[PDB]
């Protein structure tokens, strides 16, 4: 199709990525078509909305009609309880939480699966950041691969400076670096993570265990991903001292 | 959306801000814009906008430069005091919370008296007597202990209480202590301050009670070096120790320009955040002086992005946030001209970032933050504001809804942008530029329309119907869907009595007509459609008419020589019909008139054309 959804445009980037990588280059005017219509998703690896009061009283006093950008749903008892548990269990805005169980309803995935409507949503959740950190190192990879056209290899390259590490390219040009962003990313995956496992392991002393299952496996999984595009970075020449110090005080603070 | 609980309740709070500066009202307390929400969220923000008011809540010179008022001894002085006086209210609050279990507790008994809360606060903090403690006690506790917290506190007449009491016991430390309350700025007079620090200096540099250490080096301002951890175990109570012991205009001695950079330099964020809290960074940054540092760093943290940005517009409509110069530099430098210990904020970077976030599905609160920016422009002259919004609409396509619709009835329903400038003839232009540079001109049409620039509409409108003149207009065609347009503005520019040059308004209109000519010859209506092309006066019928015709295709606009060869056939097949249905020759003669025009014209498909003109002329005889 051509109008898709987040997660539906991650998917169908990751298959593309794998082609240039396999030495497929059929969908090269395809590829440059995705990385312009993802260039606010790229600019931010991982960042999750903080749960604001004003819609939790709001989406519950009127749980009635329900405005997303320029499309409009209705709201039901069934639905808006989903809204509340998916924030409660993630700690996500409302509204966004809201956009998430939105795209399985128009998906139908809750068939494919047979699962209920709110854990949907946490599974799509996870698969937009593991696309979305996954999809970086392919860029990086392709980027550095001597056994494709010079030309090609390039392109990646520059694209990868101001899509991912938000630099300009040469011909052109407040913000914060690449490395304190990535470095705040890893550290939100290992309080996700932590707190995953106190309040797992408290009702735990059904039907989700292969759901918590896949969804340390994708947090693991981005974890790997965002190490790899720290250490792709590191490897140009873009850090400093303070992020070395930084480094070996978190190693000294294992556990 | 995009805009987070906080984030957005902050977009509403500038909002009205800007609504009052866009009608001109009273300019309002940013700060007090900004804390209205932090009561909102947990005490960790709320303590930070009261740091931020009174560190700002200093009398400055209006209409003055920054760099000026931030350079002069005379405000940087009044900064130390308002700190200090943040430093013993804030730590007043612990010692509140620290005897009673919560603040509406403390208040429904009633606030006592700093002397009597201070003495319920060391039979807490010191249950048992220390050992090492000196000259006595008052009413059942150290002299000295009172006289620290109390100062603390900023609570100095209740500390001179204390010392009315003990007056054998003290010594000559009343005198003293007596004339330090008195003089301003916290300081002795020379004279008097040189026979204490040397009475110290004597036999008490070392001595068993920390209390009588830590008083006497904060009246004096002495044994900088010394950080009396003894008894200054907090950051608070760190910087202010230390802001007691500043000085101005060699040896132990400490001044705020060596304080605020021996701080971040020597001990830097790592040293400050290594228990993972950003604001006690933060606070040492800000009661030091240090706002371009504070506002950078705290715009690093992800979850603190909003109250850094908001924190250094207070500092930029109070003229005490130094910008940066250069837009190419780094979001945080010091500028080779300047002394090293002030640092400078890359602000226009500042909001572009924050901005780009909520910028593509939240365009109305975008406007508000880049209206900050009208103050400035770039290297090319462009208003930092204009720019914004033009780059903030050829991005997020929303015409509509921040340039306002211009209906096909005649009206314009002014956009969100309306509000901040009445002249928006240039960004339309600007937008409409760009968009018609991408070769998007039924958009460019419809946006140079707006502005009411009808040289470019009529141009890109001359392009647009060219193409389609010899078309079939079907329902939902490109045709309709572009005559319509057309017709629309044919209307609307002469009901308001609109043209262009004649060379571009001239083709326009007889674009229109030959559309109709078209219209009228793929319908069968063949008289009606022979009628309009002979009022035109393009294509000659009668032979004298030839010479004159022939010259005016020379400097008649391409696009409609592009489309004499399909005004030539059909005209021809006109005529050719209503020969199968004196008249004869009339229609004869004119067959023969068409040709030797065509024959003396060279345009497009004249070999396919020409000929097959001839053909049908001669299936006529």
């Amino acid at each position: 199709m051509t109008d898709l959804r987040k997660l539906e445009a991650l998917q169908a980037l990751h298959a593309e990525l794998v082609a240039v990588r396999q030495h497929r280059f059929e969908g090269l005017q395809v590829l440059e078509t995705l990385l312009e219509e993802q260039t606010d998703a790229f600019k931010a690896l991982i960042a999750k909305p903080a749960r604001d009061t004003k819609d939790r009283e709001a989406l519950g006093k009127e749980p009635k009609k329900l405005k997303i950008g320029e499309e409009e749903y209705s709201l039901n008892e069934d639905f808006v309880n989903d809204c509340l548990k998916l924030a409660d269990e993630l700690d996500l805005n409302e509204k966004e939480s809201a956009r998430i169980l939105i795209d399985c309803d128009a998906e139908g995935d809750v068939e494919t699966q047979s699962r209920p409507l709110w854990e949907c949503g946490v599974i799509r959740f996870h698969q937009e950041r593991k696309y979305l950190l996954d999809c970086m190192r392919l860029i990086l990879e392709i980027a550095a691969d001597e056994d494709i056209d010079a030309g090609l290899q390039e392109s990646f390259g520059v694209a990868a400076e101001d899509k991912i590490f938000g630099i300009p390219p040469p011909w052109e040009r407040q913000v914060k670096k690449f490395i304190p962003r990535c470095m705040e990313a890893m550290k939100g995956v290992r309080s996700m993570l932590q707190c995953m496992a106190d309040k797992a392991n408290a009702r735990n002393m059904l039907d989700n265990q292969e759901t918590l299952d896949f969804s340390r496996l994708s947090l693991v999984e981005q974890h790997e991903c965002l190490a790899s595009i720290l250490h792709a970075a590191v490897q140009r020449h873009h850090a400093t001292i303070a992020d070395f110090q930084d480094f070996i005080k978190i190693l000294r603070k294992w556990d | 959306s995009s805009l987070d609980n906080i984030e957005m309740a902050y977009a509403r709070q500038i909002y009205i801000y800007n609504e009052k500066i866009v009608n001109g009202h009273l300019q309002p307390n940013l700060v007090d814009l900004c804390a209205s929400v932090a009561e909102l969220d947990d005490k960790s923000i709320s303590d930070m906008w009261t740091m931020v008011k009174q560190m700002t809540d200093v009398l400055l010179t209006p209409a003055t430069d920054a760099l000026k008022n931030r350079s002069s001894v005379e405000v940087r002085m009044e900064f130390v005091r308002q700190a200090l006086a943040y430093l013993e209210q804030s730590y007043k609050n612990y010692t509140l919370v620290t005897v009673f279990g919560n603040l509406h507790q403390a208040q429904l008994g009633g606030v006592p008296g700093t002397y009597q809360l201070v003495r319920s606060f060391l039979n807490i903090k010191l249950p048992a007597p220390l050992p090492g403690l000196q000259d006595g006690e008052v009413e059942g506790h150290p002299v000295w202990a009172l006289i620290y917290y109390c100062m603390r506190c900023g609570d100095l007449l209740a500390a001179s209480q204390v010392v009315n009491r003990a007056q054998h016991q003290l010594g000559e430390f009343k005198t003293w202590f007596q004339e330090y309350m008195n003089s301003k700025d916290r300081r002795l007079s020379p004279a008097t301050e040189n026979k204490l620090r040397l009475h110290y200096r004597r036999a008490l540099r070392n001595n068993t009670d920390p209390y009588k250490r830590a008083v006497y080096c904060i009246i004096g301002r002495c044994d900088v070096t010394d950080n009396q951890s003894e008894v200054a175990d907090k950051t608070e109570d760190y910087l202010w120790l230390k802001l007691n012991q500043v000085c101005f205009d060699p040896q132990d001695r400490l001044t705020l320009s060596q304080f605020q950079k021996q701080l971040l330099e020597d001990y830097g964020e790592s040293h400050f955040t290594v228990n993972q809290q950003p604001f006690l960074y933060f606070q040492v940054l800000f009661l030091t002086a240090q706002f371009e540092a504070a506002v950078a760093f705290l715009f690093r943290m992800e979850r603190l992005r909003c109250h850094a940005v908001h924190v250094a517009l207070v500092l930029f409509e109070l003229k005490l946030l130094l910008k940066s110069s250069g837009q190419s530099a780094q979001l945080l430098s010091h500028e080779p001209g300047d002394p090293p210990c002030l640092r400078r904020l890359n602000f226009v970077r500042l909001l572009m970032l924050y901005t780009r976030k909520f910028e593509s599905t939240d365009p109305r609160e975008a406007l508000q933050y880049f209206y900050f920016l009208r103050d400035e422009k770039d290297s090319q002259g462009e208003n930092m504001f204009l720019r914004c919004v033009s780059e903030l609409v050829i991005e997020s396509r929303e015409f509509d809804m921040i340039l306002g619709k211009l209906e096909n009835d005649g009206s314009r329903k002014p956009g969100v942008i309306d509000k901040f400038t009445s002249d928006t003839k240039p960004i339309i232009n600007k937008v409409a530029s760009v968009a018609e540079n991408k070769g998007l001109f039924e958009e460019a049409a419809k946006l140079y329309d707006l502005a009411k620039n009808a040289d470019k509409v009529l141009e890109l409108m001359n392009k647009l119907l060219s193409p389609v003149v010899p078309q079939i207009s079907a329902p939902q065609s490109n045709k309709e869907r572009l005559k319509n347009m057309a017709l629309s503005i044919a209307e609307r520019y002469r009901a308001q009595g609109i043209s262009a040059n004649k060379f571009v308004d001239s083709t326009f209109y007889l674009l229109l007509d030959l559309i109709t000519f078209f219209d009228e010859y793929h319908s069968g209506h063949i008289d009606r459609a022979f009628d309009i092309i002979e009022r035109l006066k393009l294509v000659p019928l009668n032979q004298e008419s030839v010479e004159e015709r022939v010259a005016a295709f020379r400097n008649f606009s391409d696009e409609i020589r592009h489309n004499l060869s399909e005004v030539l056939l059909a005209t021809m097949n006109i005529l050719f019909t209503q020969f199968k249905r004196d008249r004869d020759s009339q229609l004869r003669s004119q067959a023969r008139t068409l040709i030797t025009f065509a024959g003396m014209i060279p345009y497009r498909t004249s070999g396919d054309t020409n000929a097959r003109l001839v053909q049908m002329e001669v299936l006529m005889n």
